[PDB]
Formats: C-alpha cells, structure tokens, sequence
C-alpha cells in the first residue's frame, strides 16, 4: 500500500494543495525515529522527538 | 594656476648655504534549486 507523506521542516514554509486517496485507520508511523534531528525544533509537518 | 602661484610665491622666500511553481508570488520556475 502506497502512502504519500509530507517532508517535515525546521522552518516556516509556504503551503500548497495536496490531493490524497489513501490513509491508515490507526497509528502506524511507529517506525518514525526523529524529524529534523539536527535542528532545534520542527515547525511544520509531523514533529517527532 | 593656483599651484603655480603658490610656487612662485614661496620661491621668493628661499635661502641657500653661503659659499515548478511558487504559491507565494505565483512566479514560475524551472529548477527545484531555483525554487529554494
Ligand atoms: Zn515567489
């Protein structure tokens, strides 16, 4: 199953439309270790520590 | 010339020794790098 996820960012960014058709029905992003690991904090998108 | 006058003027006082797409502004781009 193909999922289309956004790239997290450590800084303000402009937004733009995104058309999706497939989503999960329960948490499954557990393999996610860390976003913007080398930066102070994640501003937009999924933020994981 | 002023310089010439100054020269001549001091020369009389002398003495000697005697003897892609951007949704912010809508501009269109072509490189992903050209975007950033
Ligand atoms: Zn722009």
């Amino acid at each position: 199953v193909p999922f289309m996820v956004p790239i997290s960012s450590d800084h303000d960014i402009s937004s733009a439309p995104a058309v999706q058709y497939i989503i999960s029905t329960e948490y499954n992003d557990r393999s996610l270790f860390c976003t913007n690991s080398s930066s102070p904090q994640t501003i937009a998108g999924p933020d994981k520590h | 010339p002023m310089s010439t006058r100054i020269a001549e003027a001091t020369s009389a006082i002398v003495s000697k020794h005697p003897a892609y797409q951007c949704h912010v502004c809508s501009a269109v781009l072509f490189s992903p790098l050209d975007l950033d």
